[PDB]
């Protein structure tokens, strides 16, 4: 058989349901979402980190001329200077009054420690969601893990269970993200091939150990103006460091729905939003014929006491008269309330209790014990303790917070002025005709 | 040391402090809603929750 059901997407909130077939007793069916897994597809754009200014010692051509030459190194800057007078601990290095000239060049390379301090830019898209389900039926449990896409089933005991698609798409990840040292940051990193000094992505390499680098960081040389030999370079502050200083809070402290984000797959986990439609197929052997199923006679409710608590605090008792010793299922077919146990023992004339969680003060619904229904109602009071972290709202509020007394007052309030106007018009026309008699 | 207020959400709130793991705290209603068989100012309850 096949049965469809909509389940809220939230961990640790079991959903109870039944399946009805003529000649077969109901089969209790519990669905639990063990943990969600949102994994988006990503593409590596580039990697960056704090850099290091290589400054090879200046070339010196003494008492003659020289010309600058470009190179393929990143941010390579070259400049000649005539009229220089190199001096060193040994004294004057070489000799011609201003005819000499020295060539100074500089470039940029990633620092060795970068091997652990790197920050990688990424582009993400097409978020996909993976759900782990645990399904219990007939005191037999099965585990499964399926893509939320509703064309691929889960493989477990050669059983096929389709799931999804999500009702409302949600993805905390933005189009551009940046990951560094296990932390995810939401940031619009500059596109590859476009640099801007003093900002993130000043140094960009296709890979951490890529011989080819592209980067511009506004390195300008200065003319030597000291006795000795010395190449003075002026440069803008490294962009990566300044991004580090004011990077803001990471994405852990901003993701809605409390998504726990892990880096090595770059995926969110264990977080709730929307609904999931799922169709479950059950092998026929699982069902048990009603002939051997216990039959309950003269069932009756009793609400010993109820509390309109967030957690599961409401109580209930049932009195039954049966004929065969066995087990039957149990459930509450009103969405406003959820029971705790699904199957229970039955005796000839025994009575049994149950714990249930509600969400409306006027706890009135039909509870089905084993093969037969029973209506029953009671009133619940709000709880004293008004803050807890345990599972809450096993059913969402459905404007059922209105009490029966409130409905009675509303009914007694509204007046039937329509009947009054109708009677007034009728008597008006009757009197008009009577006077028209004259 | 000081005291800090936090408007816990109607549906939940996360709490991180120090280097130990966080805790999740949610809320429910606690106003005196249902009457006791006599006339009562029930509106106040529904004013505390869903004031609009
Ligand atoms: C001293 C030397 O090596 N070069 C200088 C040059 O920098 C300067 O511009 C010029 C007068 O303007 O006198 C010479
Ligand atoms: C599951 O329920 C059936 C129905 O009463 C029972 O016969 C069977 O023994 C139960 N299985 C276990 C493991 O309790």
């Amino acid at each position: 058989f096949e049965h469809a059901t909509t389940v809220p997407n939230v961990p640790g909130i079991p959903y109870k349901a039944l399946v009805e077939r003529a000649g077969y007793a109901p089969l209790n069916l519990e669905i639990t979402v063990v943990s969600s897994e949102l994994t988006p597809s990503t593409n590596k754009e580039y990697v960056t980190c704090k850099f290091h200014t290589v400054v090879p010692s200046p070339q010196v051509k003494c008492c003659g001329s020289l010309e600058c030459k470009a190179s393929s190194k990143a941010d390579y800057t070259c400049r000649v200077f005539g009229g220089v007078y190199p001096f060193m601990w040994g004294g004057a290095q070489c000799f011609c009054d201003s005819e000499n000239t020295q060539l100074s060049e500089a470039y940029v390379e990633f620092a060795p420690d970068c091997t652990i301090d790197h920050a990688v830019a990424l582009k993400v898209h097409t978020a996909a969601l993976k759900v782990g389900l645990r399904i219990v039926y007939g005191n037999t449990t099965a585990r499964l893990d399926t893509f939320v896409n509703g064309v691929t089933p889960g493989s477990s005991r050669d059983l096929k269970v389709i799931a999804g698609p999500i009702s409302a798409a949600f993805s905390p990840f933005d189009h551009k993200v940046v990951i560094r040292k296990g932390l995810v940051y939401n940031y619009d990193f500059p596109e590859y091939g476009a640099m801007n000094p003093g900002a993130f992505g000043d140094i960009q390499a296709s890979s951490l150990d890529a011989t080819d680098i592209v980067a511009r960081t506004d390195i300008r040389l200065l003319k030597p103006s000291v006795k000795n030999i010395h190449v003075p370079y002026t440069q803008a502050v490294s962009g990566y460091e300044m991004w580090k200083n004011n990077s803001g809070r990471p994405l852990q402290e901003t993701a809605p729905f409390g998504c726990k984000i892990e880096v090595e797959p770059l995926r969110a986990t264990n977080c709730a939003y929307g609904h999931i439609p799922i169709s479950i197929d059950i092998p026929d052997a699982a069902f048990v014929r009603s002939s051997e199923s216990p039959t309950i006679l003269e069932v009756s409710c009793t609400v010993a006491d109820c509390i309109y608590s967030a957690d599961f605090g409401g109580s209930l008792t049932l009195q039954y008269k049966a004929n065969r010793e066995g087990h039957c299922p149990v459930h509450s077919h009103s969405t406003t309330a959820v029971l705790k146990e699904a199957t229970t023992h039955v005796t000839a004339t025994g009575s049994i209790t149950l714990h249930f969680s509600t969400s409306s003060p006027q706890a009135n619904f039909i509870v089905s014990l084993c093969g037969k229904k029973t209506t029953c109602n009671a009133e619940c009071k709000p709880p004293a303790d008004h803050i807890i972290g345990e599972p809450h709202k096993v059913d969402q509020e459905f404007q059922a917070a209105v009490s029966k007394t409130s409905w009675n007052w509303l009914l007694a309030l509204f007046g039937g002025a329509s009947s009054l106007i109708v009677v007034g018009l009728i008597v008006l026309v009757c009197s008009s005709m009577l006077i028209n008699t004259r | 040391t000081t005291s800090r207020n936090f408007s816990v959400g109607r549906e939940g709130l996360e709490y991180v402090w120090g280097n130990h793991e966080p805790v999740r705290v949610w809320a429910q209603e606690s106003a005196p809603g249902d009457p006791h068989g006599w006339p009562h100012e029930i509106i106040i309850h529904y004013y505390h929750r869903h004031p609009v």
